[PDB]
């Protein structure tokens, strides 16, 4: 049949970033360094007396 | 150091003096002295004595919880251990069942061995299992309550308070707290309400001392500010501060000098997880161990590991972290595997890791000090508040620092940048700590309870409150105060005149258009091309600090966008400066002032100095020039312009001459110059009040003053007493009883109705909307992926920043459930209650309804955590408050006979308690 609506009506704009739903996702764990180690410790690496104490 | 004690004594009662006692035998021993604040409360705790001990904590208040324990057990009575959250009950558990064996532990995540001698509980079960009364509290002879300076806790407080309300009188109390102020009113409450003497144990002792120091960013090195002998520094304060007003890498630098010296191990303390993991990335170059350390920790690590399968194995955020652990480096915070951060702990304290990043939480872990602590910063999110660290929580956490075995003294190292206010600072390190003071609250699980039970009443647990118990003793207080400012003020009262009310009002208006005045010539675009060398200027920095006449030297545009008046600095001399001033810290183009400097007062030396300001700090500029030194930097020469400027001010007693605005800089704009004539106008108005002239003056000025400001005080004062006053929670209480009434919980009566009796069970989640939802029928047809999935709205307590696009079988209970939140939120405010109710609605979060939905239909770790932002330890935090929300539902279920209910809900535990989620911890 035809493959779109017709839609002239308005929707709220999300408040947050849409997250991946299940069907985006699979179980393969390498992959959670990229998609998920941003900044994390697991991220992938770019490999891919005296009053004064000096810090000398 | 030094131990006061003290005791509050119920009416008539035969006291013997706490240190005449001996006890016959010793339940517990030692192999080490007691010190005699431990000796003292154990005394307390022989004769069947409540007691407060307040002590830092590495001063061995374990000392004293141990014997009360002993003592229990010995007389086979039973105990209890209640800690403030369940990663310290677990730690607690592990540490008590390996010295007294009859141990067990209840939380909201897991119970072992219900039936033991000695319980560890968390607060919340503690609440829960007086409210359901459980036989349990019938035999317990003593309750310990483990930091319960957690009171004071806004949203939380109210547990403690609760419970202790609500313990029987027979039972006896060793309360574990903080160096509180206000030790004294715990004891005397806990003394009227439960009707016994409560005893009081203090002492400062600190057995490793503290050196604080501060780092300033971009800065060489470390300033010692409090020493060892917990003498402050000012000197060196001076110095730190003014480095960072002259001026994530820092911290590298900070570690390596730590290693360097021999320092660590150190707790380097952030307050974001994310924060935490970025500075351990920094370290990793680094390498702090063995080889043969290395394989040691392996080795633990792998055992911890080892009751996961492959496929949980296999995560990065397992396989990666091992890398870092072998370097001696570890992260802590509430977001990571909860098997990791039990693991971390363990190999921190067996001294595996060198360096550990960490959020506050960690500070108070069970047993895990440092050598060092360093705060990466000292402003943490209350959510939605940016706090100064109370000077309370710097203490509490830099008390980590210092191994009492090991180390001469802790170091704690405070790093600052140019946001830092000295006197925020400088109150840190000198932490006094903060009063324990009420934050009770009513709550409707609470009155709910209490009017489901016989003998006890809402308006009795606000009577016994500690809250209202707070307000009984301030109010007379104030009213004294009051009173000695009404005498004051009615005696006061004396006015002469209401000339002088038009004296005030012209005399003001004048100093208001004067500075307006003063903002026009002191603008860059007039005051510039009359600042040349020598020029006569009069100072006022932030216009407090008043230098009097000073001359300027050069000035010139401002280099880092400031306002005009900021835009350019000033060099001026002034012969007015403080004698112990530091003038060796200022800096050619820094208007901001080191701490120290200032004018000299009555009775102080002077000397000369050259101070940079900005024209805001010029309050009039003269029609003189000094003669300028060639150059200002050679000996003496400041004290010649200080010379000159005596001379000046000798030839012009009556004060120094100053640049007509019109006649010699020109500004004659219209509004400039009717601003002159209102200035005009108003002196000779105010030359026709009587009283200018006159001799009364300052004695009827300073009269009228007074009152006014007596008058203020009293106001203001008045205000306070009206809040404090018990009625208020009594408002609180009858609209919130409106609320119950008008949802059906309970009758207009105050009897409670079938609906609040499942709501007295529900202590996970909100009682009422949870209620609603069971009773309207909304899980009645879902199926228990769905239940589980609207379920996670109700547990899920954190903050995201990704949301999934819902499909109808998941957005149509969402929006069924918050139709009737809406409903709710209703008759909240129906009731005058002061709720937002849009913020309502959304405060149960929705974002985790994918995940729970797919976990629920078999989804892998893996792929959870992709739908996501939401840490993995977060994670599994969440499906935990899950569990024992659904728990706590299947009891409810139970206890109404509605078998379908309870079969759904089992069946969504079920679904949830698997893999990873089921991993058992490391303590237990
Ligand atoms: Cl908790
Ligand atoms: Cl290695």
């Amino acid at each position: 049949t035809a493959p779109f609506v017709v839609d002239t009506a308005p929707t709220t704009p999300p408040d947050k970033l849409v997250a991946p739903s299940i069907e985006e996702v699979n179980s393969n764990p390498n992959e959670l360094r990229a998609l998920r180690g941003q900044g994390r410790y697991f991220g992938v690496s770019d490999d891919d007396n005296d009053d004064f104490i000096s810090l000398s | 150091h030094q131990v006061r004690h003290q005791v509050a004594l119920p009416p008539n009662y035969d006291y013997t003096p706490i240190a005449e006692h001996k006890r016959v035998n010793e339940a517990r021993t030692y192999p080490f002295t007691l010190d005699p604040f431990q000796d003292t409360a154990i005394s307390c705790i022989d004769r069947g004595e409540s007691v407060l001990v307040s002590a830092h904590t590495s001063a061995g208040k374990t000392v004293v919880a141990e014997y009360a324990i002993a003592q229990s057990l010995k007389n086979k009575q039973r105990v209890i251990y209640t800690s403030p959250i369940k990663a310290l009950s677990n730690q607690k558990y592990r540490e008590l069942l390996a010295e007294f064996g009859d141990v067990g532990l209840m939380t909201g995540d897991i119970t072992i061995n219900p039936d033991a001698g000695c319980l560890v509980m968390t607060t919340e079960i503690l609440r829960s299992m007086l409210y359901r009364g459980s036989e349990v509290m019938r035999e317990v002879a003593w309750v310990i309550f483990d930091e319960v300076h957690y009171m004071r806790d806004k949203e939380r407080g109210v547990v403690w308070e609760e419970t202790i309300i609500l313990l029987p009188d027979k039972v006896r109390y060793v309360f574990l707290s903080a160096t509180i102020p206000n030790a004294m009113e715990f004891a005397e409450w806990i003394c009227k309400i439960h009707s016994q003497p409560c005893h009081i144990v203090y002492t400062n002792f600190r057995p490793t001392p503290l050196q604080h120091y501060l780092f300033p960013a971009h800065g060489d090195g470390i300033y010692l500010v409090v020493d060892e002998k917990s003498t402050f520094r000012e000197e060196n304060f001076q110095k730190a501060m003014a480095s960072i007003s002259n001026q994530k890498g820092d911290i590298y630098k900070i570690v390596k000098m730590i290693w360097k010296k021999k320092y660590n191990p150190v707790i380097v303390f952030s307050f974001s997880k994310r924060d935490c993991e970025e500075l351990a990335l920094k370290m990793s170059k680094l390498d702090f161990n063995s080889d043969d350390e290395k394989e040691a920790l392996t080795k633990i690590f792998n055992n911890a590991i080892a009751l996961l399968p492959e496929t949980d194995r296999e995560l990065p955020q397992i396989k990666h972290i091992l890398p870092l652990l072998r370097r001696g480096i570890g992260i802590h915070h509430s977001g990571l595997l909860p098997i990791l951060k039990e693991v971390i702990e363990i190999l921190f304290q067996e001294g595996f890791l060198k360096v550990l990043f960490a959020t506050e939480t960690f500070s108070i872990g069970l047993n895990m000090p440092a050598k060092t602590v360093v705060f990466t910063s000292v402003r943490k999110w209350d959510g939605q508040q940016f706090r100064w660290v109370s000077g309370g929580e710097y203490i509490q956490m830099s008390g980590r620092a210092g191994r009492r075995g090991l180390d001469d003294r802790g170091i704690v190292i405070m790093m600052i940048d140019e946001k830092m206010e000295p006197q925020v600072a400088k109150g840190m390190v000198k932490g006094q700590a903060d009063r324990l003071d009420s934050a009770f609250h009513l709550g409707y699980n609470m009155i709910l309870n209490l009017m489901r039970v016989e003998g006890i009443s809402p308006e009795f647990m606000l009577e016994h409150s500690f809250f209202q118990f707070q307000n009984v003793i301030s109010v007379p207080v104030m009213e004294k105060k009051l009173a000695e400012l009404k005498k004051d003020f009615d005696g006061i009262e004396v006015e002469d005149e209401e000339n002088v009310k038009e004296y005030h009002e012209i005399e003001q208006a004048i100093k208001g258009y004067r500075e307006d005045v003063r903002q026009v010539v002191t603008h860059p675009a007039n005051a510039l091309s009359f600042l040349q060398p020598g020029r006569l200027v009069e100072i006022s920095v932030n216009g407090k600090d008043n230098y009097g006449w000073g001359a300027v030297v050069d000035f010139a545009k401002r280099i880092n966008v400031y306002t005009d008046h900021e835009s350019y600095i000033v060099n001026v001399v002034v012969n007015t400066m403080y004698i112990d001033s530091p003038v060796n810290l200022l800096k050619p183009f820094n208007p901001t002032l080191p701490e120290g400097i200032r004018p000299a007062e009555e009775g102080e030396k002077s000397i000369c100095a050259v101070i940079p300001i900005t024209l805001d700090s010029i309050k009039s500029i003269g029609n003189l020039r000094l003669y300028m030194p060639k150059d200002i930097r050679a000996s003496g020469q400041k004290e010649t312009v200080g010379k000159s400027l005596r001379e000046v001010n000798r030839r012009f007693p009556d004060g120094i001459p100053v640049l007509d605005p019109v006649k010699n800089m020109k500004i004659e704009d219209e509004d400039f110059l009717k601003l002159m004539k209102k200035i005009d106008v108003l002196n000779t108005k105010l030359s026709s009040n009587p009283l200018t002239n006159s001799m009364r003056l300052e004695e009827l000025y300073g009269k009228y003053s007074r009152k006014h400001d007596l008058h203020e005080d009293m106001k203001q004062l008045k205000r306070k007493i009206s809040e404090s006053q018990a009625v208020i929670q009594l408002d609180d209480l009858r609209r919130r009883k409106r609320v119950l009434r008008r949802l059906g919980f309970c009758t207009p009566n105050d009897i409670i109705e079938l609906k609040g009796r499942v709501a007295c069970e529900i202590s996970s989640g909100d009682e009422l909307l949870l209620t609603e939802l069971i009773f309207n029928g909304n899980f009645n047809e879902l199926k228990p992926e769905q239940a589980a999935a609207l379920l996670s709205c109700f547990a899920f307590q954190e903050r995201c920043k990704e949301a999934p696009r819902l499909k109808p079988e998941l957005a149509e209970p969402l929006k069924a459930m918050r139709e009737i939140a809406a409903k709710i939120a209703k008759i909240m405010k129906d009731s005058k209650i002061e709720v937002v109710e849009k913020d309502y609605v959304e405060s149960f979060r929705h974002e985790l309804m994918e995940v729970v939905y797919e976990w629920c239909r078999g989804a892998t770790f893996t792929q959870i955590c992709k739908m996501t932002d939401v840490y993995e330890g977060s994670l599994i935090r969440m499906f935990k408050r899950l569990e024992e929300l659904v728990k706590e539902l299947v009891d409810v279920a139970n206890t109404i006979g509605n078998s379908s209910l309870k079969e759904k809900m089992e069946a969504v535990l079920k679904l949830i308690h698997r893999d990873i989620v089921s991993a058992g911890s490391l303590y237990l």
